[PDB]
């Protein structure tokens, strides 16, 4: 698993620096929305995270409704669309010591 | 004799609505001048027949169409007579259009005009502001219309009572934004003539005064947050600043404070937004433009890692002050500038009500006694002051108008507002203000209208006062000065008289009330509040003020009333011993009152100077901030009179002894200067202890501030000096150091990215003891490339504050005043403040000669905004000569004895 998260701020002049980002590109590696939620084949697997980190704006994945942390190899299927009977742990775009915005959700069950 | 030779406008024409289109060119033309092209169409109604149109205009060149500077059209079938000729009257700044026939009464007319102007760096009208992004020279077109500079951007009837609606339009480059009072009326459409330029039309404003208009064109970014009252709030500033988060703090407090004022005064904020923008080049601290408030960068931005707690206080106080103007001044404007205190006096009081709401752990309302009441008592004690409400006929010219933006209108108005709300109670006072706002909304009022609605509140609430509200406040508004309450606690007698710093000064201003006030006295007895008392006569008697044995009284609890208090010798002794026994028994605010009143009383020859100095003895075991500051403030006058004489040495030794215990206490409390006090007041106490400790020769302080600065020089990127200490550590380390420390702090000031930091550096550079450095530094202050014209006067005022530069600046002012006045006439240079500061030290008959000769020489050139400040300097100087002769010896004795 290799989740890539990224987002861009309101472009142009007179931009709102803290408003909700204008572009969002949350991309789960080797995942097809049409095929369905891809499940972890084996307990032996490496999970990386590549969120945008520019200035005070950063992107991270904080596990809220799910009692497991992304990044731990220890101990379930992961998808970007709602999977039934599962929790919704959101992906957020944080502004240091200021408002933050939910840009997308990584579902799991 | 002629209409266009008088400074007041005629009542014949009254405007109704304006159409204005401006276009700044943010690049220099071949002449090297930044210009702005504009077009305006004003619709006005003829209230009285007249054959001439008089409208304000200043530094504006007009395109000739149909052989004249303007084109006159009719509205609703009215026939506009032919225009014979148009002329520009520079003295009164008018655009006179002479007609062949007269105008019809009750008939509307429209006047077209195409004009051009300069986008100068004079911080007035439509002016330019510049900054640096990377290696690029960014340019901004901002505005400052107060007090009478709207005529400098487009022709109009520039008076506060000539309210109207404004259909603003801004033609700017495509890659830049345009802002104004209202929100854009649709997105920006590229100008057809040239696709490289966009066009932004804004919604029509409400009925407002000209001086509240604002047109900004920048590439700024912003941060926004919907307020609790649905108002959109935006904090505009330079991109890098917004990104770094220096606007986040203003965003945190602006919304909440706005909504607080709305609920407190039971009046909504009419506009749908309120933008806060920070210009790199602003003259004043901020301007209350309705919908688009403009600030200095140091008054809006704040860096949690490099700004000081006093900077944070500055921001909230300035924001609160500006947001309060939205109600008092914008929604309800003044009829004429002579009543300026109705706008700035209310804002200066309300600024604390809002700040206390944003940061309630600060108890900022208490600082109003030092920052406002006693700040204006020093000037209001002079016979050359002016009443809170000067007659309308006495204020006419722009110089006389800009002159009223002084401590009197701001602080004394705030002090009178403090005293009013204390004896009326806040809840009652709030009531009357709500009815006063609703009635006169989108209108103009005078001081009388306020008495009417405040009197009504007294009737609905059934509050009992010695007489009508109009007659109690007229005593503080129509006549200048304040009383001094003399108490005879032996017999309980009470006396009052006009307090003057110089008992021999000749009071020229006549007063219908013969300088007698109606003061509400609040007192305490052995630390217990007594029954409030009203004094309606020149002399009275009451048992509330009688004492026996150890009993002592103190009038004016927490200094709510705007008056000084003086007691008999016996009562003073009981107070002094009380301070030495347990000073905590006295209200901390009144502990400052004791020091401040006594010192100003000695200067007035009302009590021996040896008494005032005795009241400063208890400070040796005083930890609070406010009492020490009150002493340091009154003692600053002693520094001004004696820092070039034999008396200074002993004075420094006495202060060095009074403050050293506090300095050691804060060294242990701060873990060797590693941390800062949690309470804001204590943080200020630490600083006042460090500055007073180092200024007076405490070697442990001198070895620390120098070692800190040296550590910084070793790792410039990592600044080890906490922001609160940077101000004082900088000045002292540069004075102790040499050119190597001065150049390093100069390098830092040029490469600085935060204005708060640069301001600290700029002032500290003026602390160099080398006379050649101060002379070089002085020549920098006049180079706009090195020091911003908005900081010129300030930097010069800092150099004259240095005893080694006192004579350098006085010589500088005397030599090139005309050149200094002509070049900066009505621009970024404040002449009153510089005069006030350069003459503060005058104490000899020789200096008085120099000053009187300075007046005689430049009487043809004039003084404008500094006329009153010059007279106040002449009076304060004549008084200083007597004071020094009378106290030079006795004071020296007291300092030498108590220094051991
Ligand atoms: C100056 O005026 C020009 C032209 O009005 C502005 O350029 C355009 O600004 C608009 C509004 O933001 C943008 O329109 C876009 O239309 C596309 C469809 O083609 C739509 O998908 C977008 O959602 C958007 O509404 C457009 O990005 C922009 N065009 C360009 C590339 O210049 C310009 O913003 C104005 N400048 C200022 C500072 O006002
Ligand atoms: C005079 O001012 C002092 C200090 O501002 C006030 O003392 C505070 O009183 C409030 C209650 O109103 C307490 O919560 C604070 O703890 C007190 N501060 C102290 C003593 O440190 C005092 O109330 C004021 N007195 C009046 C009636 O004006
Ligand atoms: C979204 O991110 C992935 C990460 O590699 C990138 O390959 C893809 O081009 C991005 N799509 C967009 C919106 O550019
Ligand atoms: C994703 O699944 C769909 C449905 O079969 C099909 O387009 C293909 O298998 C996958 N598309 C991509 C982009 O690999
Ligand atoms: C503004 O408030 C937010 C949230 O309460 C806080 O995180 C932030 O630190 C504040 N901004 C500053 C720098 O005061
Ligand atoms: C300004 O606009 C308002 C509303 O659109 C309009 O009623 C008024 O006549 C306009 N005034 C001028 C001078 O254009
Ligand atoms: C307006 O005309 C005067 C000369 O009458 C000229 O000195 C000034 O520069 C002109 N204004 C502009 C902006 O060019
Ligand atoms: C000041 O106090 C000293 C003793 O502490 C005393 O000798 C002197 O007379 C006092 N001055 C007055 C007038 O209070
Ligand atoms: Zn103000």
């Amino acid at each position: 698993i290799v989740l890539y998260v990224d987002f861009k701020l309101q472009s142009g002049v007179g931009r709102c620096f803290n408003c909700r980002p204008a572009v969002v590109n949350i991309t789960l590696a080797n995942f097809n929305e049409t095929k369905g939620p891809l499940c972890v084949d084996t307990s032996h697997f490496t999970t990386k995270f590549v969120g945008a980190n520019f200035g005070r704006w950063s992107a991270s994945i904080n596990t809220g409704n799910c009692p497991f942390s992304f990044g731990k190899v220890n101990n379930v299927c992961f998808s970007l669309k709602d999977i039934p009977g599962g929790c919704a742990m959101p992906i957020v775009a944080n502004l240091a010591y200021l408002n933050s915005y939910t840009i997308g959700t990584l579902y799991v069950s | 004799s002629k209409a266009w030779n008088r400074y007041r406008l005629p009542n014949t024409l009254k405007p109704d609505s304006y159409r204005v289109t401006l276009r700044p060119y943010l690049t220099p033309n071949d002449r090297g001048l930044y210009v702005f092209k504009g077009s305006s169409t004003v619709r006005f109604t003829c209230k009285e027949a007249t054959d001439v149109i008089i409208i304000h205009s200043k530094k504006l060149n007009y395109t000739l169409s149909q052989g004249h500077r303007v084109v006159l059209r009719g509205v609703g079938g009215s026939q506009p007579p032919d225009i014979d000729k148009t002329e520009l009257v520079e003295p009164t700044e008018y655009l006179v259009v002479h007609l062949k026939g007269s105008l019809v009464k009750d008939s509307q007319y429209e006047m077209d005009s195409e004009f051009e102007g300069e986008l100068a760096d004079d911080l007035a009208g439509f002016y330019r502001s510049e900054y640096m992004e990377g290696n690029v020279r960014k340019v901004v077109a901002t505005t400052q219309m107060q007090a009478a500079d709207a005529r400098k951007s487009f022709p109009c009837f520039d008076e506060p009572a000539m309210k109207a609606e404004f259909n603003i339009t801004l033609i700017h480059p495509k890659d830049l934004t345009a802002l104004s009072n209202m929100l854009p009326k649709g997105p920006s459409t590229p100008l057809p003539e040239d696709p490289n330029w966009n066009v932004t039309e804004f919604h029509t404003t409400p009925k407002m005064s000209t001086y509240l208009l604002a047109f900004i064109v920048s590439e700024f970014d912003y941060v926004e947050k919907q307020a609790s009252n649905g108002v959109l709030i935006r904090i505009w500033a330079r991109p890098s600043a917004i990104a770094a988060g220096h606007g986040d703090y203003a965003l945190n407090v602006t919304g909440p404070i706005l909504n607080f004022f709305a609920g407190h005064y039971d009046t909504p904020y009419p506009l749908p937004k309120s933008d806060q923008i920070g210009l790199p080049d602003f003259n004043a601290g901020a301007m209350e433009n309705w919908g688009l408030v403009t600030y200095r960068e140091n008054s809006l931005l704040f860096d949690p890692l490099s700004s000081s707690s006093s900077n944070k206080e500055r921001v909230v106080t300035v924001i609160a002050h500006e947001l309060a103007h939205q109600w008092f001044g914008n929604l309800v404007t003044i009829e004429w500038w002579n009543d300026l205190w109705l706008n700035e006096g209310f804002a200066s009081y309300v600024e604390y009500l809002g700040a206390d709401y944003a940061e309630p752990t600060w108890n900022l309302k208490d600082l109003m006694v030092l920052n406002d009441v006693y700040r204006v008592m020093a000037v209001d004690a002079l016979a050359s002051s002016h009443p809170l409400s000067t007659p309308a006929s006495e204020i006419n010219t722009p110089a006389q108008i800009s002159e009223l933006f002084d401590a009197i209108s701001y602080s004394k108005g705030a002090s009178v507002l403090r005293m009013l709300s204390s004896f009326l109670s806040e809840d009652v006072f709030k009531q009357g203000l709500a009815s006063y706002l609703h009635t006169f909304a989108y209108q103009n009022t005078i001081y009388l209208n306020l008495w009417d609605h405040l009197q009504e509140a007294v009737n609905n609430r059934s509050i009992q006062l010695p007489t009508t509200v109009r007659d109690i406040m007229n005593r503080w508004t129509l006549q200048m000065g304040f009383p001094v309450i003399t108490v005879d606690t032996s017999t309980g007698t009470l006396s009052q008289e006009h307090f003057l710093l110089d008992p021999d000064s000749n009071v020229t201003r006549p007063s219908e009330f013969n300088y007698v006030w109606i003061v509400p006295i609040t007192s305490i007895r052995d630390g217990r509040q007594q029954q409030d008392y009203w004094l309606i006569d020149v002399r009275a008697q009451n048992d509330l003020f009688s004492t026996s044995g150890n009993e002592w009284v103190l009038l004016n609890l927490n200094v709510t009333g705007y008056y000084r208090v003086n007691y008999d010798e016996e009562n003073w002794r009981k107070i002094q011993t009380q301070l030495q026994r347990d000073h905590s028994a006295i209200p901390v605010i009144n502990r400052a009152q004791i020091i401040n009143d006594a010192f100003n009383l000695a200067s007035a020859h009302k009590v021996p100077v040896t008494l005032a100095l005795n009241n400063t003895l208890f400070l040796i075991e005083e930890r609070q901030y406010m009492p020490w500051e009150a002493a340091l403030s009154s003692l600053s006058y002693f520094k001004l009179m004696f820092d070039r004489s034999e008396v200074y040495g002993p004075m420094k030794n006495y202060l060095k002894k009074q403050v050293t215990p506090l300095f050691i206490h804060f060294r242990n409390n701060t873990n060797n200067w590693r941390e800062i006090p949690e309470n804001l007041m204590d943080q200020y106490s630490e600083v006042n202890a460090i500055s007073t400790a180092c200024s007076n020769g405490v070697p442990e302080c001198e070895e620390m501030v120098s070692g800190l600065f040296k550590q910084w020089m070793e790792n410039p990127n990592n600044n080890p000096i906490h922001p609160n200490l940077r101000s004082t550590v900088y000045c002292n380390a540069i004075a102790q150091g040499g050119e190597e420390e001065w150049d390093f702090a100069w390098e830092q000031f040029r490469n600085a990215t935060l204005v708060n930091e640069a301001d600290k550096l700029r002032a500290a550079l003026a602390c160099s003891k080398e006379l050649w450095i101060l002379n070089r530094y002085l020549s920098y202050t006049l180079n706009p490339d090195l020091i911003r014209k908005q900081d010129a006067t300030s930097t010069i005022i800092s150099i004259t504050n240095n005893v080694i530069g006192q004579g350098l600046v006085w010589d500088f002012v005397q030599s090139n005043w005309k050149k200094l006045f002509n070049d900066y006439g009505g621009g970024s240079f404040s002449f009153s403040n510089l005069i006030q500061a350069v003459t503060r030290r005058f104490s000899t008959e020789y200096e008085l000669q120099q000053l009187e000769q300075f007046k005689k020489d430049n009487e043809e050139t004039g003084f404008g905004s500094g006329t009153r400040a010059l007279e106040q300097a002449l009076e304060k100087t004549k008084a200083n000569i007597k004071w020094v002769k009378e106290n030079k010896e006795v004071v020296l004795q007291w300092f030498t004895e108590n220094s051991k």
